[PDB]
């Protein structure tokens, strides 16, 4: 998972 | 309720998980090694049940009397049996990606992962905590305890009726929709764990069902029993269409949302939104250019209201 845009 | 669990009941499923495992060690499956990974989940489950068993030293028949646990052990043998019956009744077609018996295995993998989460949340440290469970949303808490007391688990029907009194359910087809949104372990029982995950995902309690309606029943981007790799694969087809997004329940951070979307530099990213309801993540994502075409569709739901 990655940081919100 | 279902039968007494003895020590001989557990040797049964241990043997059945073993058969599931060896069946899943097939090179032909080309089983991706990522959550939910059946080849870990099964050993981990046995592992956790050893823990439960080793702690119910001697009083091993106060445990044999636990309702939730008697239901669990039942479902478990049930699910492991189904799974075994796929490899049998599905022979060769285990082996094409995007074939029935192979998606069903993923579904089953998924359910298996929900089971271990439920269990671990009801038996943290391997010792029963079902009736002392902290429910997360104040208002959902209120409802449950004021309708089921300190019960860990109800039958589905029971739950449906109870919920209906406060949040009426439009129809039988809707009820059925709801039932498979919330019954993560597919056991026709709703557990306090099951209930908390649903109530977190679909807050505020005040508009619960309206919320669920807009985000799942009527929403093109919602995906049901879908894993991370499945989201990556699905959104491949829109690789040249940045803004395309879907979303689903996070499998590893249970009770939270996982949005997947195609970027303008052309990769496929996935986030767990924090500190906002899903409504607002999705509105802001639209407003900001990141979440524009749900599952590829040009048309995108208005949720501002």
């Amino acid at each position: 998972y990655t940081p919100e845009p | 309720p279902p039968g007494t669990v003895d020590k001989k009941m557990v040797e049964k499923c241990w043997k059945l998980m073993d058969k599931v495992v060896r069946l899943c060690q097939n090179p032909k499956l080309a089983l991706k090694n990522s959550p939910p990974y059946i080849l870990d989940l099964l050993p981990d489950t046995y592992q956790h049940l050893r823990t439960i068993l080793s702690r119910y030293e001697g009083k091993m028949e106060t445990l044999g009397e636990n309702e939730y646990f008697r239901v669990f052990m039942e479902n478990l043998m049930k699910k492991t049996k189904q799974t075994i019956s796929l490899f049998k009744e599905g022979k060769e077609r285990m082996y094409e990606e995007n074939s029935q018996p192979r998606r069903n295995l993923t579904k089953l993998s998924l359910i298996f992962s929900h089971m271990l989460a439920e269990l671990k949340g009801i038996f943290p440290s391997g010792l029963f905590q079902g009736d002392t469970f902290r429910i997360t949303k104040a208002d959902a808490a209120e409802f449950w305890r004021k309708a089921f007391g300190e019960k860990t688990i109800v039958p589905w029907k029971s739950f449906r009726q109870a919920l209906h009194e406060v949040h009426p359910i439009s129809s039988g087809l809707e009820a059925m929709a709801l039932k498979s949104t919330i019954d993560l372990t597919c056991n026709d029982y709703i557990s306090v764990f099951e209930f908390d995950i649903f109530t977190r995902l679909f807050q505020p309690w005040s508009s619960l069902l309206r919320n669920w309606n807009s985000l799942a029943v009527t929403h093109p981007g919602y995906m049901a029993f879908l894993t991370y790799d499945e989201v990556k694969a699905r959104l491949q087809k829109f690789i040249h269409k940045p803004g395309s997004y879907i979303f689903r329940l996070s499998c590893t951070r249970l009770g939270q949302w996982a949005i997947g979307y195609v970027t303008a530099d052309g990769n496929i990213l996935q986030t767990i939104p924090h500190n906002k309801p899903l409504f607002q993540a999705l509105i802001d994502g639209f407003r900001e250019g990141f979440y524009l075409f749900p599952d590829g569709r040009n048309q995108n739901p208005d949720l501002t209201g």
